[PDB]
């Protein structure tokens, strides 16, 4: 019983990453998440494990509704539709609900109407090198790799709202696929104090105990 | 056309599927392989290198390398104990944080032997004799030296060599492995007495996991 | 014994060799190699009694030694092997035990929580950093956190044995011997803004004498590049 | 990290068994605290060190424990010689705090 | 890495070309399009590229509604249904909601409901001459090329309104299929000024530098 | 009948999909080919022609065509500066709106290298010699005639040919094209010296790009 | 694509089905067997063997 303990069984695995609110009438409701690994904590313990990676991705989005209180005279709205925008590395990036970079043509992005299967979609391993980096000892700002960017999420509705206000939810789940590894790592002690960087305060190494017998 | 019938289960989401997805970025032209040194195939393989053990960690060395060291001394007592720790799984226990229990902490069952390696750090011209007792589960700690001798044991003699392998199951009362004092340590002149022993850890290669978890070394 | 290479020659006698692969060849790139692979040997550094550990940035340490750091300037891309041999020489009567470890991608920890650590802090330029055996302070504005107890990566120090490591222990041993190959995501990279490699000694079982003997024990590190190749015309 | 010690005076007859505290904001690490004696215009001297350990030189009726973020200091047998003023250190982060300090006046 | 600069790779990308309204009730609405490549200026200089070009086409069109603000009383309305009809170069033209020229027989249309997958189809390349053309020096009026002419399209609801308005939007999607191109041409440097033509203003050839050492 | 069940990612409209698609007007009998000349089937055989250089900017010849020509005259001085780029990609420099730079901005990731044709537009009696010196990206600009001489260089006599060509990297400091005046421009009676200097460049045929984005080159 | 048609009884829950279900927890390795003595394979099986019959019920 010693296949569990793969690569592919110990990292193709499904998380939520993100959780986001997003209203339709308050004129800068939308979402926004740039991708990385760093974002919650069990899972990045998980890929510190080793040094470079090389994996496909697959996101699946579970988006739910739920309705703001209106002001009166029977509120009714059709089904709503959402639109789930992907760009590229080097790409260009909305400001506002309504603005020129939504409806350009190099953005592959999704469109789903509510009360359907939730939307998957899948990004391929894109870098200019031969794998992602978990870590880089070296200045570009000190530690950043500027190589490894998979690029950014967004979501807004495309249903102009008349009566009454709706917010929404979206939370991101995270798959990696054909995953490869290269040069294990031992694994981290300390907390996870930032984001961007390994940054730690001192810990004693074990519990203790009362004494040596 | 075709006539089909959706059976139940038809548009939901489980996490743990495996189905054909829709590529959003197609015609890519991805970027090829290169060999790059040191790839790992199965997490086992990284079990298998050998670990220091935190074996006295005492509320005081723990902040400290002083945690990694057994202090031998040459006493004036014949019999004695110099160290002893259950391998109780877990249970905040010395091999908790090493790397071999730092990836048994993902499963919850576990099963196989372990290899465990000592190391007498000490001077070129002490001597000395030592015992490592390791006591079944379900027998008792050995309070004693003589029982301790009745018992399976090793014992080790300083002089000749410098390092005793011991090979022991590990299974998830669960074992001892106390240590004790044969002889004292002898030493010439001008030569310091107090000498430190480390302890390593590893598989021992034929061991299995199953049914994977989060581990509990998190906020 | 007695192996020479250039016009440098050391005297040696078990070698330890990288993630089991030994390092190899691989715009167009030129190849120099009767004038970079020579043992460049670092000044000696001294091991007390309260002493802490050791720590080299290895494509930085090299940055003023001779021809190999007059390519690192004149061209823009590069990539090394290296081949570190390390040896304390200690006499009968002292004890100790050092941990020699070549950790690639050592990704350091500031001091204070939101900034990261300067150049001058991270690397010595061929001299050697320090660890401590106490904390850092937190008021001070960009330092590297040199609790050895963390090895200041926040990792466990009994673990960073999984890395391509030897042991030297005085009782028995005497010297220690790596080789290490380029281990980068990229097939070529730049030399100033990165250093793959790290070097590090540990003392665990701290060193320890009578009264009258030489109370410090020099250790000698000596490094040389293998199959080095740079990018230009 | 601020260290509390209570109570500010206190007064005790020779012959009795008499007891201060020291209480910290946040937990304390029970191998650095350690506990000073300073005697009416001189320099200060130590007096138990990692909380449970006697000094050099120090009487046997002195007598630390506790753990956590309470710690306590008793003397056995209060005598005339050991009226003084005692402090608490602590370390958790820098800087070294010292309590505020317990004086101890014979009856 | 050469293959992404194929011409297979280059123009078969998705681009919004056109977002109109119309509502159900005010008698006229219904959304109209003259089917050209002139619309976008994104995609407009992609194809300005070539003069000669030959494609088959599909349109996919994401259709959603909003409630408009009605009187009172409990507004309920069904699932709402649109007709998308499309006229080939030289067929009958409606000009009002109920009119003819929508319950003809020779204008394929498409009929959809709310809360489904969105409305795809596809045009032959239709032409009497064997290639498109992007550019035409020659009268029919100077520069028209009365030959690539390929339709319009029209839109509107076909449930009748009984207690609220409601309008919709309509967002037509654009992929060229099986791209042949010929006689490359040098990429437009001046503005687009208007539609019809290739009026410009004069324009300086490149932005300046100090010396010209 | 027979049973299916749907995945996610089932009723929605990715917009680079590749699906069959519904026909409109089927039984049309479509239009036939017709062999027109000049097919294109790649976008690299567009860059692979030679376009002019707008080498010669400063602020008021970007209105005119005098942005293409290199003044060239018979000056008093030994050793001076004809011209001089950076090959910096994309940033305001003179190859951003010419037919090879043109299509490099629709593509993020590109690596090659590039043929530079020079040709000496002038009189059929005047002769001189012109240095061409390129500097590798890292090195600094030559100050000097002396030090453009040691690095690699390409010396173009003129009376000889007219017409020399140059081969070079680019990627995406990152180098220069300067080049200095060895000798004057040696002219007989009743002919004009102000000779001028056209530039060319081109793709070298081997270079390859990825990852299409949209161009800056708009509103 | 391909073009199919739902026949009646599409989405129903047939509380005696047999249809293929998708699994929970793949990448199990699941336990394998072990040779346990008397393996029932059909109900009859019990009821050949041979029982007392209470026949002497009468209230008491």
């Amino acid at each position: 019983s010693r296949s569990e303990s793969s690569i592919e069984n110990f990292l193709c695995r499904s998380a939520c990453v993100y959780y986001a609110t997003y209203t339709n009438n308050s004129k800068k409701g939308f979402a926004e998440w740039v991708i990385n690994t760093r974002q919650v904590a069990q899972l990045r313990r998980k890929l510190e494990l080793f040094t470079y990676l090389r994996f496909d991705l697959e996101l699946t989005f579970v988006i739910t509704s739920a309705q703001q209180p209106s002001t009166a005279s029977s509120v009714d709205a059709p089904v709503q539709t959402h639109q789930i925008m992907y760009v590229p590395p080097g790409g260009p990036v909305p400001t506002k609900v309504k603005d020129y970079a939504w409806q350009t043509s190099t953005n592959p992005s999704v469109f789903w109407t509510e009360g359907n299967a939730p939307p998957r979609m899948s990004i391929p391993f894109i870098s200019i090198g031969n794998a992602y980096s978990c870590f880089y000892d070296g200045w570009t700002v000190y530690g950043i790799n500027t190589l490894n960017n998979m690029g950014t999420l967004y979501m807004r509705h495309v249903n102009e709202a008349g009566q009454g206000p709706i917010k929404s939810t979206v939370r991101i789940y995270f798959k990696p696929k054909h995953v490869k590894a290269w040069v294990p790592r031992p694994p981290r002690l300390c907390q996870y104090e930032k984001q961007k960087n390994v940054n730690f305060s001192p810990i004693g190494v074990t519990t203790s105990r009362t004494d040596i017998i | 056309g075709l006539p089909v019938m959706t059976t139940p289960g038809s548009t939901q989401f489980l996490t743990s599927d495996d189905f054909q997805s829709p590529s959003a970025m197609p015609q890519f032209d991805v970027t090829p392989e290169m060999q790059i040194p040191g790839r790992v195939n199965n997490l086992m393989e990284i079990a298998e290198v050998d670990s220091v053990v935190p074996v006295n960690n005492t509320e005081d060395n723990v902040s400290s390398l002083k945690a990694y060291q057994i202090p031998v001394q040459s006493n004036s007592d014949n019999g004695k104990q110099v160290f002893g720790f259950p391998l109780q799984p877990g249970a905040n226990n010395v091999l908790n944080r090493t790397l071999l229990g730092e990836i048994l902490n993902y499963y919850t069952h576990w099963s196989g032997s372990i290899k465990l390696t000592f190391m007498f750090c000490g001077s070129a011209m002490a001597t000395g004799k030592f015992l490592l007792a390791y006591s079944p589960p379900g027998a008792g700690v050995p309070k004693n030296r003589k029982d301790a001798m009745l018992g399976t044991h090793v014992i080790w003699d300083v002089g000749l060599q410098s390092s005793c392998v011991l090979c022991v199951p590990w299974i998830s009362a669960a074992g001892y492995v106390t240590c004790w004092y044969q002889t004292n340590i002898v030493v010439p002149a001008d030569v310091q007495s107090s000498c430190d022993i480390l302890c390593f850890v590893s598989a021992c290669n034929d061991f299995s996991v199953r049914m994977l978890k989060d581990t509990p070394f998190i906020r | 014994r007695s192996i020479t290479l250039g016009n440098s020659t050391i005297t040696t006698q078990n070698v330890v060799v990288g993630y089991g692969v030994w390092p190899e060849y691989l715009d167009q790139p030129t190849q120099p190699d009767v004038a970079t692979c020579r043992f460049y040997t670092l000044e000696s550094v001294q091991w007390m009694k309260n002493s802490a550990g050791w720590w080299w940035k290895l494509p930085d340490a090299l940055s003023q030694m001779g021809l190999f750091g007059q390519n690192m300037q004149y061209h823009y891309l590069g990539r090394t092997g290296y081949t570190i041999h390390v040896q304390c020489n200690a006499s009968k009567f002292h004890q100790g035990c050092l941990l020699v470890v070549c950790v690639p991608e050592a990704e350091m920890g500031c001091s204070n929580l939101n900034n990261t650590p300067e150049f001058s802090e991270l690397s010595g330029g061929d001299s050697a950093r320090m660890f401590t055996d106490t904390q850092v302070g937190e008021s001070n504005a960009k330092k590297v956190q040199t609790a050895v107890w963390n090895a200041g990566m926040g990792v466990g120090v009994g673990n960073l044995t999984i890395f391509p490591h030897q042991w030297i222990n005085l009782r028995t041993n005497n010297s220690a011997t790596l080789v290490m190959p380029y281990i980068n995501s990229v097939p070529m990279d730049n030399m100033f803004r990165h250093n793959n490699l790290t070097l590090m000694i540990i003392p665990f079982v701290p060193l320890n004498y009578s009264e009258g003997s030489s109370p410090y024990v020099p250790i000698t590190v000596t490094i040389a590049p293998m199959c080095a190749e740079y990018n230009g015309l | 990290n601020v260290l509390t010690q209570s109570p500010p005076i206190m007064s005790a007859s020779p012959g009795e068994k008499v007891t201060m505290t020291c209480r910290a904001s946040s937990s304390v690490s029970s191998s650095y605290l350690h506990w000073y004696q300073q005697k009416s215009g001189a320099s200060p001297k130590l007096w138990i060190y990692s909380t449970s350990n006697l000094a050099s030189g120090v009487p046997a009726r002195f007598s630390g424990s506790g753990s956590g973020t309470s710690y306590s200091l008793t003397i056995s047998s209060v005598e005339a010689e050991d009226a003084a003023t005692y402090y608490c250190q602590q370390f958790s982060g820098y800087p070294l705090t010292f309590g505020a300090g317990t004086k101890l006046e014979l009856k």
